[PDB]
């Protein structure tokens, strides 16, 4: 009994180059808890990335929100990189400003 | 405000 | 209106590693308060909401002295469950529990909730007549024989119908500013042509307090779920919620679909349709 993390990408506030933002990673329906989360930039991991406190829903999947505060850039590519059991390899999801 | 949860399984 | 209180726990074990993980988090219904992490140096129930920082000093002795009973608890529950599965001693296993209450807009009880899940499956639940158990296998049936025997439900059931809804009413009073209002979402659509003859129609919900919404794709005024892709709601990072509704459309056709936002913060539900 073990369920892959869904992966949502994506920033708290719409995206305008030059300006300070968040730039979130939300993991959840998973299970079990252990999971690895970075956020890339560039394809190189950001160091002060904060995450909430491991929570679950109904169903008893875990839940988690990885988070920095970035300046987002015409230029600049962001990803978040997922590792899991369920997972053969880490998973890159590429931020999409539009999803 | 916390449970007391103390029975055993 | 209505609202609610939960604690949620889970309980990790780590063979070799030491002793097993626990965490545990308070909420009021889409904010969290407090957080207890048993790896943490601070070894103390954790405000997690400005709010629950006005609690006296006597609060967070005896919080911490409850979630720390809890952790020694689960830490039991976890051998006792390997015992009752025959599992190996040298693999990780999961503990999680709920609970908590229900209360109306004069802060009254409405329901109780008090559960266990053993590796991510339904092991036992109380009951909403807060007197009987859900068992879900064979081994939640003996703790199940365990627990009517010794009357431990009373135990539950006064928990659940007092001190939960004295301090679900007490926080929503003292973080009334935060726990009582309503952020109605910041909607807008958007187009993104995939060929000549489709596009994707997107319409967004932002910012908006509690996480509870709904958004619906209609075609003529008709209800649409064919071609409909419906993200996950997911949190702000500030307190607020954000979710999204896309219809992959035929070019041209775009303005026959509408996107319907159902939100406790709308005075109305919105009804978006694209304008170019």
């Amino acid at each position: 009994i073990q369920r892959t993390p869904k992966i949502q990408v994506y920033s708290r506030h719409p995206a305008e180059n030059g300006k300070s933002n968040f730039l979130n990673c939300y993991v959840s329906g998973f299970h079990p808890s252990d999971i690895e989360v970075d956020l890339l930039k560039n394809g190189e991991r950001i160091e002060k990335v904060e995450h909430s406190d491991l929570s679950f829903s109904k169903d008893w999947s875990f839940y988690l929100l990885y988070y920095t505060e970035f300046t987002p850039t015409e230029k600049d590519e962001y990803a978040c990189r997922v590792n899991h059991v369920t997972l053969s390899q880490p998973k890159i999801v590429k931020w999409d400003r539009d999803m | 405000t916390y449970q007391w949860v103390l029975k055993n399984l | 209106g209505s609202h609610s209180m939960r604690y949620f726990s889970t309980s990790v074990s780590r063979p070799g590693r030491g002793e097993p993980r626990f965490i545990a988090v308070g909420y009021v219904d889409d904010t969290q308060f407090v957080r207890f992490d048993s790896d943490a140096a601070s070894q103390r129930m954790e405000p997690r909401a400005p709010w629950i920082e006005q609690e006296g000093p006597e609060y967070w002795d005896e919080e911490t002295g409850k979630v720390k009973a809890h952790s020694q608890t689960d830490r039991e529950n976890l051998r006792i469950a390997l015992r009752y599965y025959n599992q190996s001693e040298a693999g990780s296993h999961t503990l999680q529990m709920m609970f908590g209450c229900d209360v109306g807009s004069d802060g009254r009880f409405l329901r109780g909730y008090h559960q266990y899940a053993y590796d991510g499956k339904d092991y036992i639940a109380l009951k909403e007549d807060l007197r009987s158990w859900t068992a879900a296998d064979m081994a939640a049936q003996i703790t199940k024989r365990k627990w009517e025997a010794a009357h431990v439900a009373e135990q539950q059931r006064a928990y659940l119908e007092g001190t939960c809804v004295d301090g679900l009413r007490r926080y929503l009073e003292n973080g009334k500013e935060t726990l009582q209002r309503t952020d109605p979402p910041k909607t807008h659509m958007t187009h993104h042509p995939i060929s000549d003859h489709e596009a994707t129609l997107r319409c967004w919900a932002l910012g908006f307090y509690p996480a509870e919404i709904t958004l619906t794709w209609q075609r003529d005024g008709e209800d649409q779920t064919q071609d409909t892709e419906l993200v996950e709601t997911r949190p702000a990072g500030d307190g607020t919620f954000q979710k999204w509704a896309a219809v992959v459309v035929p070019s041209g056709e775009e303005q026959r679909y509408t996107c319907h936002v159902q939100h406790e913060g709308l005075p109305k539900p919105l009804t978006l349709r694209w304008e170019p």
